[PDB]
């Protein structure tokens, strides 16, 4: 799986200290405010990258986090070292190889009469040359019937 | 604990002896022994909730003492102290109304609070009326002794009863039955907050938040009634609910099934404006919703790049291609500020929105290797987008990285996709041919996609269709199963195995998806069958032996040749012409394809060169012509190459050359007669022709090549031909050439096609052209003698009346015109051919004739008319004097109203009716009535002829009736007077219900009238008590019909025009995407004209309007509704009065005070949620309402009809659809056009814009509008014909009243005036159509017209009658 | 191959005999369950002999089935009905021109109980599958709203092979599945604005007090106390509920000297009694607090019906309707008449209970619609608490006015 950023990594620690109850034991008095790994998750995979929120990650880096947290704070390491220098490279990366795939992309008056179209109606029986009025052709169209019904 | 209820659910009896088990453990011994209770807490919770009342009793006696009798305290306990998630799939708030009904007092008396409701005692009769009365009562056998005696004891034995056998009964009831008990926590709890101090509501609702999360407190996740969705309910449905956190919201909304209620309240918050997560988290939930329009309104109001509001636009309404070079501009744009300096992080979520919608756009314009390259990146693998596209291009090793990378980390709600992602590795890797876990597969994806179902709110839309997408997929995937198992070399060849792989084939090419969903899953779909087609092409190439005949490999090929031509028709039809091109220039690699798909695909070639060629260039238009006499011909049939020189003559008419397409189209039309298209095309040019030059041997030939293309085929689309037809029959001469043509070549063309036109005939039944006519009517009509006889009917007892009046000279009978013998010489003649049925329509309309009620609503009407009448007039005087004398007209109108005063075929009916009337009219109420208003309509007197004083004399009348009228019978039974439809059966005749034969329908399930119901309502509606009648059919349904006495035959026959114009429009709108996708459709009613004066209409019976909702409002504030106008005019004569003519900030004053004062815009708003208190319901109504609305204000200002008054807005409460009380064209009456130019192009005033919440508007609003507008503006409809028609006969209509004040030779308008007005109007309304599908730029003049819709500065001086603050 | 030669010409015969008969019969269900075994026996294997004879007998026995069906019945004869009616035995290959008359059945039997979906999704299934999609679309196309509806709602069920057989015909439909529907779904609305009936519970904790609204819960009472499968002691609990909002929603402010003062006078004897008519046909729509009382008293007569609960319901009842019928009397009666009933007054809508003025307390001729709604209820037994309910009132009027033909010039009488 890809990294984690310390963006989606403060938005996690936040979410969980959102839960109100403390890292020291995740079940605090008032018993009913258990943990919601679920919700974190969900307020964590809406961040810059991709979901990586499954049922382990959001247990897994929450564990990694509480040795740190009990070296730099992750609010101190939000706030400074490029506060957002690093979502915003990221990003960047994204939309270059987003022109480079839009880029690399595909970009996608001799006049002939032939004689065969013609020679093919000829061969059918009808003049081409000459434009029969609608008339005379409903005229064949009702004798043509008339001989199919004879 | 854990396994004696598992494995033993059914033996109660050892359950309840566990349970008393624990219960005595629990009760005794509790010095003794407080740490065992701990770990049976699971125990102790499923005895409190198990089925046995005893049981639950013992258990909650136990559980409500170890608590403080305070109801804080037991709600802090809930709340924050007690955890549920033990109790497993539970509505333990059942146990919470237990607990908060418990601690309730129940030693005093029972009670009730509701004294409007109360019931009047025995001896309450000694107090009510004055006191000497009773004085004098209370001063004045044994059978009755006893009576009274025993009355008296049952009285004292209920005055016994306490409160608290009522709260036992009710909880014990709401036990079982967990609907309408949710309903009584989410009615309760908020009046427990309501008795709640700041002190301890400040805490709940601060502890509450952890307690909607409340961590492991999710399997109600899969609960249908989910305990938090109750609880948050209730939580939201108190007065002071204000802290709730956003993320939390859109948590349970997803989760939960808290959809709407969710994006409710959010945008509750948002509306009300650190604070961007709000709009943040609605704009996520709006996305996840399916509902493009919001999310795109939201967005463009989020908007800081103005590059995104473009390229959002042009995705919205299917640029894909443009939308994609829009995001990449912006995305650009982003990269080179980035690089300039840094940027805030709340602008993240607007460029994870261009990733993601340039990654969809690229899914839609067939990019799948691009995508591929795209997410398989080396440092930012996107393993989801890699799984999605990589089965589309054979990929087959990195879909399988890509699968078992994100089955480890795959969204719960994925989970079908992932496993038939798993299906098609399984099924088509080539080193991993494992065909033993397929079926198991499905099961388990279709199992995930039910649940996620149960997951999704109980109305269907948008957000269900991706599982109703998936369902096909997956049931493809299930017959790829067998398809697989049947490609074996132990079964290839086999007949068994052929005969299914052949169904199967033959199955996959007759199903299809509709156009509504979006290419890529049109893609996925036939990706996916491509795969097989090549499998089955494949599998018959190593076997020449087995069929060894060349068949099954031709096949697979065919199928795949189809499958192929049918993406690129879908691709085409959507407005894709590249993909197009490129999907041919695929089809183009095959050693050999099927001559009949190669033709088919030619043809799709010039669809696309057709569709292309609005502005066509030299160069592109030749080479494409070039590349069409390239084609080879040889091996083809006929037919193909009659269609081929049609189309070659179609573009070729699109240039300006007109001869040799004109070749073309006659040499196709000799090829192949039967071929419908090319004669419609060819009748289509020889229209254009014949309109240019004007040449007599040009007509009928277009009329003679357009009927020979309605012909031989099906009624949808011969419409837009005989459309074509109609409006041509206005160019004959003197010597009616055309006519004679048209009537020698109209025996062949079904019947059934003229019944959607024919009133357009019956107007030129009255021309010169008339025996021919009147002929070919009645040769249509010998098939549907109803649909002939309603018309007829109603149009000969038209001119019967008008004849009336132009011979008011001549006392007596007087001779028939010749209109009138020849359109009763056809009644006639269908009398005597189907006289059962024309007989019992007869005996219908006659006894409808009794629904002639009254003359107290009569005259209610008819000043109701008086009044807007007066209100229309005064509006005009009101900038100039506004005291304003009475016009001539509207004197002479309401003299004759005050003398008449309601009392105004050998049948005996009308003659029992009118004798009836002169019997009811010797009582003397109504003739001091009529006195008391003769002596005060008097105008002979000074100071009673202002316009004003008249109105207010008018409303002091109102007043006065309308409390007078409400005393009155509200139904009566049909058998009382209408003998003959009480007595109707089935057996009678076969009639169907009226307006069936309006529209033809492709079956013949027409409901017949088994027998008219009984009861008739009496319903107050359009200013009216009309009569409403049902009727019931051999199918158990009932239908509601208002026999609506029009009082005006010409206003009617006018108004019921624009309403079948509607309903030509109607199918129209379901043929193209962006509408469909919207379900944009107008809700045009059933109505019928029986009679002059009367006619019957479809309703329903729950259809509110405007005006209707807000007298509501009124009365409920104790009002009069007709305060803002008079307010507005007394301000205008009050600034006035000093020589100053009303200016614009008076008007803009005016209306804010009139808003601020009695008529706040959040009416509707409050009105609609206090309606509607669920929120689905009310999600969906207002999501129809915006949608409604804007098709109607497109049809109105496109179409130039009158202004939509707020009481001819009908809102429909049972579905939300919205029609209108019978617009018209607002034609002029001096010159004869249409000048439907009012200050504010459609009806958005403040209470609307406040009901759609402001971004309803700016989003599905003109979302619909412009897609409604983009979808008429395409050429191949052919709106402008049904146009023309339908103007014709408006303008037509227009004339005869412009010229009967003056005074066959008459009978004719002109040949050369009508045909010029109605091209000029009809350029009106195509110019404003086009304005508005014009969508250069990702921009559209809809945003204009809707800004200029609720502007405050053109609002002001919309007329007060038309009510701009309702 | 040899009873086939015997029951042959005896088919049509049975068929007409039990199709015409039935309808004019007393108990028109053996009827139906003959005609049910016959198509079973008929279907069972390819016999091929009585087929050609039953062909001719599918165009009037339709038409007959759907008419039936279509028509309002009880539970079970209509589930007898749609059932019998779609499990004809005969091929598809000869139901073209009589397939759209099973349709109207289908969209019940997609309604009807577990049994009834069942076969519904089996039919559409079979049609779905041995028919062109096409021609089937253009045949369901007059009735896509309600089919579409019950597929979706049957999605929901608790079996799991229903919701799969569902989904499986769902997507077999293709993209036809979610075409717009132009008669949109329904959903539900208030039409009212005014508060129903509530009873009042205080709390002394806080020195407040509450309004609990019950109008839900009398509707639980009575769907609860009409079914069968509920329970003994949820009925008794129902029964309860309905007898404290009976006792709750009145004033039980009556004395014994007074009550005897008020109803021992000439006048309720000797005077002449207003000849005024009550018709419903002024009265307007049923508020919510009259609905609810309907409610609560044909609960309360149904319960009088329950054999464990006529003990304690009967007596209550006839107490209740003394009541009813007392206070009318007295206050249509007497020396004390209202405004609308004084001699030379009209029918209006003082008589009821509506959401305008109408009457100054609620109006005691509810207890006529609530016999009414019982005695036109489903069940017949229920007429016959009707008929005592009539019975107490005749009696006791003719008591309380003696002379017993002068007791029914009483206006709720009319
Ligand atoms: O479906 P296609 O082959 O692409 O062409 C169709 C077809 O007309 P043709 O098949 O004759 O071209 C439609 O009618 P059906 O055959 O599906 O019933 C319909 O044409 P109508 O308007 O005549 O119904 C429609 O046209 P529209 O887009 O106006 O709905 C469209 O023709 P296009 O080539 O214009 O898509």
């Amino acid at each position: 799986n890809p990294e984690w950023l310390i963006s989606e990594d403060w938005a996690l620690l936040q979410a969980v200290k959102q839960l109100l109850e403390l890292p020291l034991n995740l079940t605090i008095v008032s018993p009913a405010h258990t943990p919601n790994w679920d919700l974190v998750s969900d307020v964590v995979n809406s961040c810059s990258r991709i979901y990586r929120s499954s049922k382990q990650c959001r247990n897994r880096y929450e564990n990694v986090i509480i040795p740190r947290e009990e070296p730099l704070r992750t609010s101190q390491i939000y706030a400074q070292d490029e506060n957002a220098t690093h979502t915003q490279l990221y990003t960047s990366h994204f939309d270059l190889m987003k022109m480079t795939a839009g880029k690399r992309s595909p970009p996608i008056n001799p006049f002939q009469k032939n004689p065969k179209h013609a020679s093919v109606l000829a061969e059918s029986g009808i003049n081409y040359d000459k434009p029969l009025p609608p008339i005379q052709v409903a005229s064949l169209r009702a004798e043509r019937i008339a001989k199919e019904k004879k | 604990m854990t396994y004696i209820e598992k494995r033993f659910p059914e033996d109660l009896e050892l359950n309840a002896q566990f349970l008393d088990l624990v219960n005595y453990v629990y009760r005794d011994e509790t010095l003794s022994g407080s740490e065992l209770t701990a770990k049976l807490e699971p125990a102790f919770l499923s005895g409190l909730r198990c089925a046995q009342p005893l049981i639950r009793a013992k258990f909650f006696e136990v559980f409500d003492n170890s608590m403080k009798r305070r109801v804080y305290e037991r709600l802090l306990y809930v709340t924050c102290s007690q955890n549920w998630e033990a109790m497993g799939n539970h509505f333990w708030i059942k146990q919470c109304i237990e607990l908060l009904l418990a601690v309730c007092e129940k030693s005093t008396p029972i009670g009730t609070s509701c004294q409007g409701a109360m019931l009047p005692s025995i001896t309450n009769v000694i107090n009510l009326a004055d006191s000497h009365d009773r004085a004098a009562f209370a001063m004045v056998g044994n059978q009755l002794h006893m009576l009274t005696n025993r009355h008296d004891k049952f009285l004292d034995t209920l005055r016994e009863v306490k409160t608290g056998a009522l709260l036992s009964a009710f909880v014990q009831l709401c036990h079982i039955s967990t609907t309408l008990a949710e309903k009584t926590w989410v009615q309760l709890f908020p009046r427990l907050w309501k008795i709640l101090s700041d002190r301890q509501q400040h805490a709940l609702a601060g502890e509450i938040s952890p307690f909607l999360c409340s961590g492991s407190h999710q399997v109600q996740r899969d609960c249908q009634p989910s305990a938090l969705n109750c609880f948050v309910e209730a939580m939201s449905q108190c007065v002071p609910p204000i802290p709730i956190r956003p993320c939390v919201l859109k948590y349970l909304g997803k989760t939960h099934n808290l959809w709407f209620r969710s994006t409710l309240m959010l945008e509750h918050q948002a509306f009300e404006k650190p604070q961007q997560e709000i709009l943040d988290s609605l704009a996520e939930l709006y996305s996840l919703l399916q509902e493009e329009d919001m999310w795109a309104g939201l967005w463009q109001k989020r908007c800081k790049y103005s590059e995104t509001a473009t390229a959002i636009a042009y995705e919205q309404h299917g640029f894909f291609e443009q939308a994609q070079e829009s995001y990449e501009k912006a995305m650009d744009k982003a990269k080179k500020e980035h690089e300039r300096s840094n940027a805030s992080p709340a602008i993240f979520p607007e460029y994870q929105l261009w990733e993601d919608h340039w990654i969809r756009c690229s899914k839609e314009l067939n990019q799948w290797e691009a995508l591929t390259e795209y997410g398989q990146s080396k440092g930012h693998i996107n393993p989801y987008l890699v799984l999605e596209c990589a089965w589309r291009v054979s990929n087959w090793t990195a879909m399988k990285e890509a699968l078992v990378q994100v089955e480890v980390s795959c969204p719960k709600e994925m989970a079908w996709k992932v496993n038939m992602y798993r299906g098609y590795l399984a099924i088509c890797h080539p080193e991993e041919q494992q065909l033993s876990f397929i079926e198991r597969l499905v099961e388990m994806a279709s199992s995930l996609a039910i649940r996620e179902w149960r997951r999704l709110p109980h109305v269907v839309s948008h957000v269900h269709t991706p599982l109703l997408q998936a369902a096909q997929q997956i049931i493809e995937l299930q017959e790829a199963a067998q398809i697989n198992a049947g490609l074996q070399p132990t079964n290839l060849g086999r007949n068994n195995s052929l005969h299914d792989m052949k169904t199967v084939v033959k199955t996959w090419r007759n199903r299809l998806p509709i156009v509504s969903d979006d290419l890529s899953h049109w893609s996925s779909i036939f990706m996916w069958r491509q795969h097989h087609y090549q499998a089955i092409v494949t599998a018959y190439e190593n076997s020449s032996q087995h069929d060894p005949s060349s068949n099954n490999a031709m096949l697979g090929v065919h199928a795949s040749a189809s499958a192929i031509i049918q993406y690129g028709k879908i691709a085409r039809k959507q407005g894709l012409v590249n993909v197009a091109l490129d999907i041919l220039s695929r089809i183009h690699t095959i050693p050999t394809v099927p001559i009949v798909d190669c033709f088919q695909k030619i043809r799709q070639q010039v669809k696309c060169y057709l569709q292309l060629a609005g502005v066509m260039g030299k160069n592109e238009c030749m080479q494409g012509l070039e590349v069409i006499e390239s084609t080879n011909l040889k091996y083809f049939t006929k037919e193909m190459t009659a269609e081929f020189y049609a189309l070659k003559g179609m573009f070729l008419a699109q240039i300006n050359k007109s001869e040799e397409a004109n070749k073309a189209f006659s040499a196709a039309v000799q090829m192949h007669d039967v071929l419908v298209k090319a004669w419609a095309m060819w009748g289509d040019y020889l229209e254009n022709i014949f309109v240019k030059e004007r040449q007599l041997h040009l007509g009928v030939s277009a009329i003679t090549c357009y009927l020979h293309a309605c012909r031989h085929q099906n009624e949808s689309k011969s419409r837009k031909y005989l459309a074509k037809v109609l409006w041509l029959l206005s160019f004959d001469d003197d010597k009616n050439t055309l006519a004679d043509a048209v009537d020698k070549y109209c025996i062949g063309v079904p019947p059934i096609q003229w019944l959607a036109w024919i009133p357009q005939l019956l107007t030129c039944l009255v021309g010169s052209e008339g025996k021919l006519l009147l002929n070919l009517i009645s040769q249509v009509g010998r098939v549907y003698p109803q649909a002939v006889y309603f018309p007829i009917r109603t149009l000969y007892l038209t001119l019967k009346i008008e004849q009336r009046e132009r011979y008011k000279s001549d006392p007596g009978p007087i001779r028939a015109t010749a209109p009138m013998w020849r359109c009763s010489r056809i009644m006639h003649m269908q009398r005597e051919l189907h006289p059962t049925l024309l007989s019992s329509l007869e005996g219908i309309v006659d006894q409808m004739v009794w629904f002639r009620e009254n003359w107290h609503e009569e005259v209610l009407r008819q000043l109701q008319q008086g009044l807007a009448k007066c209100y229309s007039v005064a509006f005009e005087k009101s900038g100039a004097v506004s005291d304003a004398k009475i016009t001539p007209h509207t004197l002479n109108f309401v003299k004759k109203l005050v003398s008449t005063f309601g009392v105004g075929f050998s049948s005996a009916a009308s003659e029992s009716l009118a004798r009836r009337a002169q019997a009811t009219a010797q009582d003397p109420v109504f003739q001091k009535l009529k006195g008391q208003f003769t002596t005060d309509f008097d105008f002979s007197v000074p100071g009673s002829m202002k316009l004003h004083n008249l109105i207010s004399k008018l409303k002091k009348w109102i007043k006065i009736l309308e409390a007078k009228t409400k005393q009155l019978p509200k139904f009566f039974l049909i058998e009382e007077k209408c003998r003959f439809l009480s007595n109707f059966s089935a057996q009678t005749a076969e009639v169907e219900i009226p307006g069936e034969f309006l529209m033809p329908k492709p079956t013949h399930y027409y409901i017949k009238i088994a027998r008219f119901m009984p009861r008739v309502e009496i319903v107050q509606k359009h200013n009216t008590a009309a009569r409403r009648l049902y009727i019931r059919g051999h199918n158990g349904k009932i239908y509601p019909y208002l026999v609506m006495n029009d009082a005006c035959l010409t206003e009617s026959r006018r108004e019921e025009r624009v309403l079948q114009l509607l309903r030509l429009l109607n199918p129209c709108l379901e043929k193209r995407k962006e509408t469909t996708k919207r379900h944009l459709f107008f809700t045009v009613p059933r109505v019928v004209a029986v009679s002059p004066q009367m006619r019957l209409v479809e309703d329903n019976p729950s259809s509110l309007s405007l005006v209707e909702i807000y007298k509501q409002r009124c009365a409920k504030k104790g009002i009069e509704h007709d305060n803002p106008i008079s307010r507005y005019y007394d301000r205008l004569a009050t600034v006035q009065a000093r020589g100053t003519q009303a200016s614009h900030q008076v008007l803009r004053d005016i209306l804010k005070e009139v808003q601020s004062n009695m008529v706040p815009r959040s009416m509707l708003k409050e009105w609609a949620l206090h309606t509607f208190p669920n929120a689905t319901d009310y999600w969906t109504f207002r999501k129809m309402f915006t949608i409604q609305l804007a098709l109607i204000g497109f049809a109105e200002f496109v179409l130039h009809l009158n202004r939509l008054n707020p009481e001819m807005l009908q809102i429909a409460q049972d579905t939300g659809k919205l029609n209108v009380a019978y617009f018209r064209f607002d034609i002029n009456d001096a010159t004869g056009d249409l000048d439907a130019n009012r200050p504010v192009p459609f009806r958005l005033t403040p209470n609307i814009s406040e009901f759609l919440t402001t971004i309803g508007v700016s989003g599905p609003l003109t979302a619909s509008m412009i897609a409604v507008a983009r979808c008429f503006a395409q050429p191949n409809f052919k709106v402008d014909g049904i146009l023309k028609t339908v103007l014709r006969d408006e303008i037509i209509a227009w004339h005869k009243k412009t010229q009967e004040d003056t005074s066959g030779q008459p009978e004719n308008m002109d040949s050369q005036q009508l045909v010029s007005l109605v091209q000029k109007a009809v350029t009106a309304i195509m110019t404003r159509l086009h304005n508005l599908a014009q969508f250069e730029g990702g921009e559209s003049k809809v945003n204009t017209l809707v800004a200029a819709a609720n502007s405050l500065d053109n609002l002001c001086r919309m007329d007060p009658a038309w009510h701009p603050w309702l | 191959a040899e009873n086939e030669q015997m029951l042959k010409p005896h088919l049509h015969k049975i068929v007409n005999s039990s199709m015409e008969l039935a309808q004019t019969a007393k108990e028109p269900y053996n009827y139906f369950l003959l005609l049910r075994a016959l198509f079973r026996s008929i279907g069972g294997g390819s016999h091929d002999l009585l087929y050609q004879e039953f062909l001719p007998l599918l165009p009037n026995l339709l038409q007959g089935l759907n008419m039936l069906q279509s028509g309002l019945h009880k539970q079970h004869m209509k589930d007898l009905f749609v059932e019998l009616c779609l499990t004809v035995p005969v091929r598809l290959s000869s139901l073209l021109p009589y397939l759209p008359m099973l349709m109207d059945p289908l969209v019940s039997a997609l309604n009807g109980s577990q049994t009834l979906v069942s076969q519904g999704l089996r039919t559409l299934e079979l049609c779905v599958d041995n028919l062109q999609p096409d021609f089937l679309y253009d045949h369901i196309q007059p009735v896509r709203a309600e089919l579409m509806q019950a597929l979706w709602r049957t999605l929901r069920n608790p079996a799991d092979s229903i919701s799969h057989v569902a989904y499986r015909v769902l997507g077999k439909f293709g993209g036809s599945n979610r075409k717009m529907l132009k008669e949109s779904q329904k959903l539900h609305y208030v039409v009212t604005e005014v508060q129903g009936p509530s009873i009042t519970v205080e709390f002394s904790d806080c020195k407040a007090s509450l309004q609990l609204p019950m109008e839900k819960a009398i509707e639980t009472a009575l769907d609860c106390l009409k079914s069968a499968n509920t329970e003994p002691y949820y009925r008794r609990q129902a029964w309860e509920v309905i007898k404290c909002f009976l006792v709750a929603m009145m004033s039980l402010e009556d004395n014994k000297h007074a009550l005897y003062q008020l109803l021992a006078h000439p006048n309720f004897t000797e005077k002449t009694i207003p000849n005024v008519i009550i018709s419903h046909r002024y009265k307007a729509q049923d508020t919510p607090a009259r609905k609810t009382f309907e409610q609560a008293l044909t609960g309360a007569f149904m319960s009088a019906v329950i054999k464990d609960l006529r003990p304690s319901a009967l007596p209550f009842v006839a107490s209740l309707i003394r009541h009813y019928t007392m206070v009318a009397v007295a206050q249509q009666c007497g020396p004390f008449l209202l405004p609308c009933y004084q001699v030379g007054s009209q029918p209006s809508t003082a008589m009821f209970h509506s959401e305008e003025n109408g009457s100054k307390g609620m109006d005691p001729l509810v207890l006529i619609d609530a016999i009414a709604i019982c005695m036109a209820y489903e069940e017949k037994e229920l007429c016959k608490i009707g008929e005592v309910a009539l019975a107490v009132i005749f009696d006791v009027a003719s008591i309380i006015l003696g002379s017993k033909e002068r007791a029914c010039q009483l206006p709720l009488f009319s």
